């Protein structure tokens, strides 16, 4: 009865958006997914606003993956505001998980950071949609 | 059946709990040169996921379980990292309904008659029997095997060299955990040389 | 209360693993006229259902379970044979709510505090304590009956000559299960003047 | 007859909304409240606004605390205007109550300095909803 | 976790069988002048219930639960009577969200892997061990706590004076349970003296 | 979906309401709960009637606690017909929780007894208004 | 046909219903049956009330044994005048069926006793249902 | 059938007219310990129904029917007390009626080939043939059973030691009633050594 | 609800529609049964199709036992097209449960028999009823 | 009231109708009975579906007697489809009952057999139309 | 815009849907394929109806393994006819992919014999559905 | 990613071409033990599917694929009959398309470098080159992988021992196909030891 909207990228090195599907499906039995992949980061506002809006999805998950150059970093604030304003325009959460390049030091590690990152805020959709009581109850941990 | 013919032919899983994730290369180096291509990552610590990540690289054709595993999300974890099966210490149905979502096989564990037909129920035949020792042993075993025909164990928790042929008598019985050639006093000192023997001398011992 | 009477005045109830479903005849026969008018015949095999039958027409006073049922088809199979109880090694709550649909009565095994207080929650008191020796033995048996004054156990599993006396010993046992008097080895080599030693033997040591 | 939204996390590490809500209760005897939890503090801007329209809030107070790496910086400036925007949109006060992990010295402070920041907050709210004159009297006030 | 605190520093538990209620007054004085102000009354007598309240009274700082409580209700009568936990020999969620409703702390037994989990899964992590010694002993709780980091342990059942060390060496066992200094023998023949030099001479043993 | 209203005392020595409630909470997770307390237990009658035709309660839970004199022994019976008539005018059990005080010995089984009476009762209404069945296999029971 | 409602409880030592129940069943091939159980005796007036008004019972009978004390001899009382209120509210006849406890030397006899009164009062039921006449001629006894 | 069984196997069954309800328990004693382990316990004293419950509480495995049952109030007394079956002295269809929806088997009174036939239609073939000797004994037997190939007869009355043998010689005579062994001026005056010379006596006589 | 016929015969030497019954009830609590005897397995086929058309059931079990000679196998044969015609009119399954009387050795294995086969069947109508993947699964099965 | 046809033949060489009959009437003294004669076996189904259809009857028995040739045989195979057939379309029952002349050994056997298997079938009717319990009860023994 | 029903069963030892699924995707991209698996061989013509009259299927595909006995073999008989005369009643084409266990050698041959077959058949609905035409030129085709 | 590995390992596939499909059961243990455990068995004829089904129950390891594949229904009953991949002389984009619809991987024949373009279109990276030295052999080789990177070739059609090495030195050639070690002559002739021979000589020489 609930719909989740999935958009990431191809620019992403790393595949964040199957292991969030896993998840969600594993916590809920039927709970409908839409996808949509964009180029990049830049990309993801819009995507997230049209699911949100013509899709008709109750939540958002905005997945990308800044470089390691201070002009990734400026490109991902730019994302992360359009993100804040496409919720703030539609009255919906739009959880964005970003994994920069820079918090891993290997490629090993990042797809391992990446997964997990997709994982949580994954559960952090269950309970935002489901469960806000649990949330609640968090607050300070 | 593919996680079943494997173990039949190991007959002795190592069972590993690693510090640092590095050291499951060398360990697996060590391990699958002296004629024993297995290990059960134990989800004692973090460092497990980037073990089994570090040993599919190092290893692609090794059987790599994940232990330990409590839930789904772990479960995931484990999928998601290379490896093809979870085991758990005893069963909970939560965790094996997640991992049938997820499309992961476990391996959960058991250690009395209620508890396997509770594993039965949900369509689980093999499990692992766990802690073997502390739980009554092989007459325990027997016991389990005697009325469910179609369970098949792996016994774990107390296994040595001189208790695991009885185990392995049982034809039920596919294939004991262990700990002791792998165990972290000897990866934390680089015994080497030690987990090489004890590898070797349990693969001879139960594949003479 | 018919069945708990019984238990109480029988103290040990051969559990046969019946191979040849006409062996039942002869079996009961020697059980029967050496003071043991009672038999648990285990679902191994299908063949069982035919010895229950066979049993119920031969001897039909004797009481007659069924064992190792493992859901409401093999209880539903073992009341149409004419068994008046059914056995499981564990507690299925599913096996035991069928039973109730049916209509016969379930002494389910347990081996532990939690699964007893599953069993007393679904209304049942008379519990099969399976299995006896593996599970701890009479340190058990006492550690169970402590705290739930209402259960009436039947220990079985493991359980001698030796030492059937120390479980009898204890108010709230009502009997043991044994398979020794009734060993498919005698049966199958048709030692019938062994079998009938065993149980006249048996009988003389718990009902002096 | 008047009714405070109060968002907070679980990313902070010190409760900051039991404070505010006795704070408020103490001040307003009836006063109404309602709360939402959300997981970090880039989450505060829509469920405040929500609050202020579909839960028919007169104002939000956003509990918040950002770590201490130049990336939660980013993150809690990002999560300011935000808060800002909602303020524009819906024509009514947030107060924003974010206390950044870098202000205190350890945990103690931390909890201290978060509970009291919170609790006058919670006087400010009480003033705007019911005593602006007091708040014209005190301008230019330390 | 306040029990938490206070089992750590007692390190051991009297389990209390009474008779008669009145008993509890000089038994917990002298429990309590000898250095081990906690008492867990069992309900295995009407009488119990009497007995916390007039405890409550007499010793108002005493660690005060309830044990082998089997069901809300029992919970509900011992929280009235003044208890500030119950106790029970197995895990009964039932009971568990009953005493969750009804507002009181609910230290459940578990004795394998299977039942740790289904704990953990209703938010609990302090669990009595029961029956510690013929479940296993030390060597079944080292392999409960080894896979359960979040668990703590109250081994109950067989626990004595030359046992107990053994137990409190594992950091995740809070305190162990124990009726020898206790014993209703003991409480039946006024053996005032005994108790409180056996009271005296296990606190001094875990609390040197 | 369904309704208990409980009447109580100031008069009576034991807090029996609150043990009663805890009962049927545990019992019903949704179950709705009303109370009303009067001084006396003559009271009773006409606040249980109220209840069950005012405040739309399904039943009621009538806890009082007679003295020792034989004039409470007569304000006793006086309430109960009280109580037997108000259940006849509406159609609507109400269960009676009277414990004397001459059935205890000392104040300590008192508390216990007027609890345990009013916590067996209190179970008494869940299965009437749940689970009768099991009340009419319970017939002839000790 | 005509419709009985029988009203017992769990306070009850001894089962009066299933005495009754065969009576009226051997006497009457298709008389309808309706069962309520209530804790006690105080209980009966209200069930059996509601047996005549909503589950449109033509008579009920009332069955409860009063304890030993003089206390449950003020209960009995109490629950006898509910009874008749019940019948005078309704016009319609509840047959109570009290066993004192008092009124049997051990429990066999109580048994014995409690059995019979119900089986005789269900007769007395069937009369009143069918064969009044029946009652008339049996003016002295 | 069971009842058929029973009947077949005693051959013989005291027919007992109690005063004092009490004296049940002595005479059922003596009727069991000397091999007769039955009774019809005639409706001819108030006290019947109190004999009854006596005796199934004292002898729980005693077949007892009641007799004298004219109606289906007394059966339902009867069945209510403890009898497995009734017995009337005649054939009423009223009766028999009454006694299949009350739910307690009959066996109807007949002397006659018109009753027989009225008995026949209504699905019964078990009879009591009353009074057997006044009605023309064994000749009238012989009548009756000849046409009447299913109907099995319980002769009662007039029925002594020195007759009997004859009434059991025809096939379908499952068994006789007889007084005499139970007298109610023995039990009346308490001569217990010679009823149990008489019992005895018969069944040795008719079971040799 | 879920409606069920069960339609048997007298001619029948084994009571089969019991031990289906029994099944059924423990598969599923709130099902609904209704059957019809009829003398032969000849009288199977209308039976059977008045309880689809004419009683509402979902579905039909057609329990007989076809005789030895080679006449009575002649008999189950047009029975089986009858049925097969039966539930071709009407959209319905109609399960058929024959057991012959040829394939048990004595009557101590054709009770058993035909109460086993009868049994399953019963299972197998309530996965048609209920669990029709379940029934995919087991494809190719044995 | 309830209504029965029976069509019988000129080919047989019994007359099974007039037992059929007395057994009825005698079993239901008010029942109407209609009958209709073919000439041989193979016009047995539209006669007995024109009774069922047209004439109001409730059931019909089908009278027979095949010849001893594998010609008959396979002329009474044909026979008995379309009885069946006739039961499908109108669903009614329609006993069949068909002596073969194979069965008897002379023919005072065959007089005797056919008029006895009549009887029982007629009897059979009875139970089906006014006693179904009994032939429910039946099923067990044959 | 086409659609096809496949109808298996549990009792058959090799799964032959997997295959014809497989074959029809490959030559049709925009095809529609509904399953249902029934327990045996007499349950697939109704199986087959429902999904031609109630699914909208254009065609099904019958598949099912008859076993080794005279007895398996009139039950396959038997559900052929069935299937023909749910044919006729809707006017669609049901394929009878049988393979009876007789013509295989070993359970290796069987595997290969039904996989074979059943694909074969699953091209012959493509062109039933699609090439009406390549059919025409294959008459007369070995 | 798998094949090639395995390829790449190999360096040389006997491609099979099978009369009586029992034959392949001795050939791939002859292959097997002598170190090359892999076969492409072409469908010469419909013996093949068998052959395929024989050998994956004879050699569950080995790597085993189908040659001269031209059509989707060929390649459904070579991956119904347990191949893992599927081989075909040229280049059919309708038999790559059907093969991606029914999910069996497929290494299609090429031999110049249209048909490389073409494949490449298509998504192929690992081609197999045919007929390799009619069609001009290593320099013809070389023209191809010069101007596309990204392939990687398997070479068949007159390889030898004398030529193979020519085609493994270019690293894009993955592996070569080779009928000679398993020619039908030998196969039909039972020559055993020849092709056990010619096996061991090539895999010594590759992978020295």
């Amino acid at each position: 009865t609930k719909k989740v909207g999935i958009v990431d990228t191809t620019f992403a090195r790393v595949d964040m958006a199957s292991a969030a599907i896993l998840t969600l499906k594993m916590e809920s039995p039927n709970i409908k997914i839409i996808r949509k992949t964009v180029p990049g980061i830049k990309d993801l506002p819009v995507a997230c606003k049209k699911l949100l809006e013509e899709e008709g999805c109750d939540i958002v998950m905005a997945l990308g993956m800044p470089g390691k150059a201070e002009k990734d970093k400026v490109c991902a604030h730019e994302a992360s505001l359009g993100l804040m304003l496409a919720q703030l325009m539609t009255n919906k959460h739009i959880i964005e998980v970003f994994v920069h390049e820079d918090e891993a030091k290997d490629d090993a590690e990042l797809k391992i950071l990446a997964a997990r990152r997709a994982i949580e805020h994954a559960l952090n959709v269950y309970y935002l949609l489901f469960k806000p009581e649990y949330l609640t109850r968090m607050a300070g941990k | 059946s593919t996680i079943n013919n494997q173990l039949k032919a190991l007959k002795v899983i190592p069972v590993i709990a690693i510090d640092n994730a590095e050291d499951i290369i060398p360990l697996g180096k060590v391990l699958a040169e002296n004629g024993l291509p297995a290990a059960e990552i134990t989800f004692r610590s973090s460092a497990a996921v980037k073990a089994i990540m570090l040993l599919r690289s190092a290893q692609p054709e090794m059987l790599i379980g994940a232990g330990t595993i409590l839930n789904g999300v772990q479960a995931l974890a484990a999928k998601e990292a290379g490896a093809t099966f979870v085991v758990s210490p005893g069963f909970n149905p939560n965790t094996v309904r997640a991992c049938q979502i997820i499309g992961i096989d476990i391996v959960p564990g058991v250690n009395n008659p209620s508890t396997v037909e509770a594993a039965l129920e949900m369509g689980l035949t093999t499990l692992k029997f766990f802690p073997a020792e502390a739980s009554g042993g092989i007459s325990m075993v027997k016991s389990l095997v005697g009325p469910y025909g179609d369970i098949r164990l792996m016994p774990t928790g107390g296994i040595t060299p001189s208790n695991i042929d009885n185990y392995l008598a049982i034809p039920q019985v596919l294939a004991c955990g262990g700990t002791w050639m792998v165990d972290k006093k000897l990866v934390t000192n680089g015994e080497w040389d030690e987990i090489a023997r004890l590898t070797r001398e349990i693969v001879e011992q139960v594949n003479p």
